[PDB]
C-alpha cells in the first residue's frame, strides 16, 4: 500500500460540491437559448453511443460472476427494470 | 417633417397667416407647383431650422438578425434551410438537421 496515504487523506478528508450556483444554473438552462441548445446537443450526443463488451481481463473486481450477456443488456438493451436506457445515460 | 420654417416679430392676421402657408406649400411642391424663388418683403425672416430625430440612428438590422439567428440556434434548423443555397449547402445540411435534431 501507499506508505503516504494518510496525508493525503488528511489534506482533503472529504469530497467539496463545485457547482457553486444551482439555482441561477437552473434559472439559465430555462431562459437562456445559446445554453440549452449546447447542453442539450452534448447530453443527446454522448447518449446516443451504445456499448461493447469484449473480452475477460484475469484480475480480482468488486463485481465478480456477472456473464458478458447480462453486462451486453444491461448497457445496451435495459439497465433497470424500470427505467428506460435512454433516460439512464441521459441522467 | 418641415420644409420652410419662417418668422416674424408681429401680429399678421392670422387667417391670412394660414392662407399663405397653404398657399406655400401647394405652389413649391415640384411635383404639383412651378416655382421655385420666394421674396421675403415687410421684415419676415427665415430661420435655417435642422432635423433633431432622423430615421438613421435607429440601426435595427443588427439586432433582429441576431435574435432570428438565436431562434433558429434554440431550435436547430441550420440558417441555410430557412434561406436556401448552393447544392453542397443544401444536401448536407439537409442532413445534418433531420439527424442531429
Amino acid at each position: 500500500l501507499n506508505p503516504g496515504q494518510r496525508i493525503i487523506r488528511d489534506m482533503e478528508p472529504v469530497s467539496h460540491r463545485t457547482n457553486r450556483k444551482p439555482f441561477t444554473t437552473g434559472q439559465a438552462y430555462s431562459k437562456i437559448e445559446i445554453l440549452n441548445r449546447t447542453a442539450n446537443m452534448v447530453i443527446d450526443s454522448a447518449a446516443e453511443c451504445s456499448y461493447t463488451v469484449g473480452d475477460k481481463y484475469n484480475i480480482v473486481t468488486y463485481a465478480n460472476g456477472v456473464k458478458t450477456k447480462t453486462l451486453d443488456t444491461l448497457l445496451n438493451v435495459r439497465p433497470n427494470p424500470f427505467m428506460d436506457i435512454s433516460t439512464f445515460r441521459r441522467l | 417633417v418641415i420644409g420652410l420654417i419662417l418668422e416674424t416679430d408681429e401680429i399678421l392676421n392670422k387667417k391670412l397667416r394660414e392662407r399663405k402657408q397653404e398657399e406655400l406649400q401647394l405652389d413649391y411642391n415640384p411635383s404639383t407647383g412651378q416655382s421655385s424663388v420666394l421674396i421675403l418683403d415687410g421684415g419676415m425672416k427665415a430661420k435655417p431650422y435642422s432635423q433633431i430625430s432622423s430615421f438613421k440612428d435607429l440601426d435595427f438590422k443588427e439586432d433582429i438578425e441576431g435574435f432570428n439567428k438565436s431562434i433558429c440556434l434554440a431550435f436547430g434548423v441550420p440558417q441555410v434551410l430557412l434561406d436556401g443555397g448552393n447544392n453542397a449547402n443544401i444536401r448536407p445540411n439537409i442532413e445534418l438537421f433531420y439527424y442531429m435534431t
